[PDB]
């Protein structure tokens, strides 16, 4: 619980601002309206590395839309497990006590 | 030798025998080492009050300026600076009894007003040989005590203290900016309970009820609407950065900002925030289109923001600047983006003036950036300021010097495997290889099946293993031992940030929001209450009664 | 001042002539946030056993409640709430000299039962003063 409250909010929240934005920018470069959803499955697919690239040659300037298509996957996977990493193992380090101080009160509670 | 040397007494016998007595003891020496050095000095720096008492007897001279390179501060290529007097050596060698003479003597007296080539008088000297050790700071702060009281009680008028050097600092913004916490926090709450020199403290007692004790601070120099030099300006600017988390940690200056946080700084913040993420949502919304009119006034607020932020990032350069912040997360790392940003605003609107069809990419490069501009306003919480704080260490450190020299290392492993336009090709293919999209296609066509097997294992090791693990590795060592500093600079960026939402007011308004409150704390001379602007901290205390 | 002042006997001297000394040493502040605090309050809160005794020693009162707003809870807008009766406020204000001469004084004494306006005896009133420090 105490991950998800302090810690899950804020990796969401990151994870969506990044790809809410760099998904604007890249439709920004669009060739004819509907393609929001496929485009975003497309890239969620992509950041794991299952996903298709064909829309990709589709654009104008393909040497920018690369680049920055391989900005997005190095700063998120790269920013983001090590900010989860670092956050997890900094909690565990310090309030280990403290999560056995909280544990006694709902024990309490429960009798 | 022994303390004492009898020969001094009868060559001063011989000098007035001659008839040269003013002109005997007095010894501008003038070696460029010791310009200025007379014989007081050396009187006074051996610890002897019975040769410098004799030596002043005569009436030689009392204010001589030891204007020598050796007697200099280090930063400048001397050995010990104490200002330039003997009175100021005197009290910068924890001398009690040797400035309590050279000013309460019949002969002649050094005013404690005087001041040498650089402007400080006798306080700024303490300032100056302070620093932050037990030893040093305990006489420091009893004898720039013991002076300001004695340059109280004689000449009754303005203190010691409020003598400016050449620069225009006080003692006070002089430790501020020097970084020297014993001698500021000194001043700071500085309390004299004397009903004739009462006027030096800076930390009254309003009211008292038992175990309560609402201390009342004052603001002369710290908080200052603008139109007087400020002690926290200089802290959050201008300072030691090894040393400036500890001076802002002080009892009136943190609750201060708080206060100015509260009055006007979180608020102007959240205004501030709300208006930069609807400027993004409209930009966003103007590049998703390139109804035209719409988006043409979406296009003017974009490049009304990005010339905003050019005139806001070209106007520091008359004002505070020029610091080596290159590496500084006090806003200075942000700042290069925001000037980034703008630029490649300003450069795309050129060309869709100047017809170059790249236009639209560094527009586009501007979107992106702008977005992690955006990822700025996340300082005004520490959950988030600290989380900002390390992503944008890990972005001005992962995207720099070891991945530029690991594409660097593409580049020469390239050159070096090709052929034992077909080098950027086999480029290309080899960076696909490498996250994993690429082909083995490759191997047909080498000369030398032998080698390149093993070659390309080796390469593929260090690529993706050794380079993935020591880049893990840096934050694995950073984290440990920033958890701390994460909030320190927090700290910094959230003062810098309020410090300038507080200069962009107008006097004015700066003067509606003032902090604190006027008080009527004492008399002065002729009955004038003190109306000085004070700072109320309540406290409690069931210690002292 | 000096821990001493000069003018009180005087003044209860002159006031005994007056023929309202029970009324003199009375003081219910009109104000909302002295309301109630007499001159037993201010002798007992600055320490003074001699002007306590004398005050008492004329018969005024033992009981008064300081009900102003600032001798209230910090939660309700005070600054110091010790109870709201002289013996809770000796008893907070850590005077034991004066606690037991109030407890034991042939003129007039507080009874430790009596409860305040919230109902707060003066163990109520230590426990409330209490934080989790050491001195
Ligand atoms: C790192 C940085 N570099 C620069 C150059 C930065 C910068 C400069 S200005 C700025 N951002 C601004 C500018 C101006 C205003 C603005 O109109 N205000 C201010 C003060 C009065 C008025 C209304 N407001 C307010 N007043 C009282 C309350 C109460 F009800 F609570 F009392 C609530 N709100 C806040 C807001 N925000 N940012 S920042």
């Amino acid at each position: 619980q105490k991950i998800l409250f302090k810690d899950l909010f804020r990796f969401l929240l990151v994870y969506l601002l990044f790809m809410i934005g760099y998904a604007s920018a890249l439709v920004s470069l669009l060739n004819p309206s509907e393609t929001f959803s496929t485009f975003l499955l497309d890239l969620f697919k992509l950041t794991i590395g299952m996903g298709d690239l064909e829309m990709l040659s589709s654009t104008k300037y393909p040497v920018v839309f690369i680049i920055l298509l391989v900005t997005y996957i190095i700063l998120t996977f790269v920013l983001l497990l090590n900010m989860l990493i670092a956050l997890m193992g900094e909690t565990v380090g310090q309030v280990s006590k403290e999560s056995k101080h909280i544990w006694k009160l709902q024990w309490a509670t429960t009798i | 030798s022994n303390g004492r040397n009898d020969t001094i007494p009868v060559l001063l016998d011989i000098a007035e025998r001659t008839g040269n007595m003013r002109e005997f003891i007095n010894s501008p020496f003038r070696d460029i080492y010791y310009r200025g050095q007379t014989a007081l000095h050396i009187a006074i720096e051996r610890r002897c009050k019975h040769y410098v008492e004799l030596l002043v007897a005569q009436g030689a001279d009392v204010h001589a300026q030891a204007r020598g390179r050796f007697f200099q501060p280090k930063d400048e290529g001397g050995y010990f600076y104490f200002g330039e007097l003997p009175l100021s050596l005197a009290a910068c060698t924890n001398q009690p009894h040797i400035v309590n003479y050279l000013t309460e003597n019949p002969h002649k007296k050094a005013d404690m007003r005087r001041q040498d080539s650089r402007g400080n008088t006798v306080l700024h000297a303490l300032v100056a040989i302070a620093d932050n050790t037990r030893e040093n700071t305990k006489f420091v702060t009893k004898m720039y005590d013991l002076l300001l009281l004695k340059c109280a009680r004689l000449f009754p008028d303005s203190n010691l203290e409020a003598v400016l050097n050449n620069d225009g600092l006080s003692p006070l913004m002089m430790a501020a900016k020097t970084g020297k916490i014993g001698i500021f926090q000194h001043i700071i709450r500085r309390e004299v309970t004397d009903e004739d020199t009462r006027h030096l403290s800076r930390k009254f007692k309003d009211w008292a009820y038992g175990p309560v004790y609402s201390s009342l601070y004052d603001l002369s120099s710290l908080d200052t609407c603008g139109e007087e030099a400020s002690v926290l300006e200089i802290l959050v600017y201008n300072s030691k950065i090894e040393n400036r988390h500890e001076m802002l940690a002080v009892e009136p200056i943190n609750e201060l900002l708080r206060d100015k946080w509260r009055k006007f700084g979180a608020v102007s913040f959240y205004i501030n925030v709300v208006s930069y993420l609807c400027a993004m949502v409209i930009f966003t919304l103007t590049a998703y289109y390139q109804v035209d009119y719409l988006r043409l006034a979406g296009e003017v607020i974009t490049l009304f923001t990005g010339v905003l932020f050019f005139f806001t990032n070209i106007k520091d350069l008359f004002m505070k600047k020029c610091p080596g912040v290159n590496s500084l997360f006090i806003d200075g790392s942000f700042q290069l983006l925001y000037f980034i940003y703008s630029v490649l605003v300003i450069v795309s609107a050129a060309l869709y003036l100047a017809g170059i069809e790249a236009y639209l990419a560094v527009m586009v490069f501007a979107l992106v950036l702008g977005w992690m501009n955006a990822l700025y306003f996340t300082r005004g919480l520490k959950l988030t300021g600290t989380y900002s704080i390390m992503i944008q260490k890990i972005l001005f450190k992962d995207l720099f010097r070891f991945l530029l020299v690991y594409l660097l290392f593409m580049i020469g492993y390239a050159s070096a495997l090709v052929s034992l336009e077909t080098f950027s090709t086999f480029l290309l293919d080899l960076f696909k290889l490498t996250i994993g999209m690429g082909d083995l296609e490759m191997l047909s066509s080498t000369k030398y099946p032998v080698v390149f097997i093993i070659l390309l294992v080796t390469y593929i090791i260090l690529t993706f293993v050794l380079l993935l693990n020591m880049l893990i590795a840096l934050m694995g060592e950073t984290v440990g031992q920033v958890s701390k500093e994460s909030k320190h600079i927090w700290k910094l960026q959230w003062a810098t940030t309020i410090l300038d939402i507080e200069r962009s007011f107008p006097v004015f308004l700066r003067k509606a929001f003032r902090s604190g409150e006027m008080v009527t704390v004492g008399k002065s001379s002729d009955g004038t209450p003190d109306r000085r602007w004070c700072f109320r901290v309540d406290e409690v205390n069931w210690s002292h009664w």
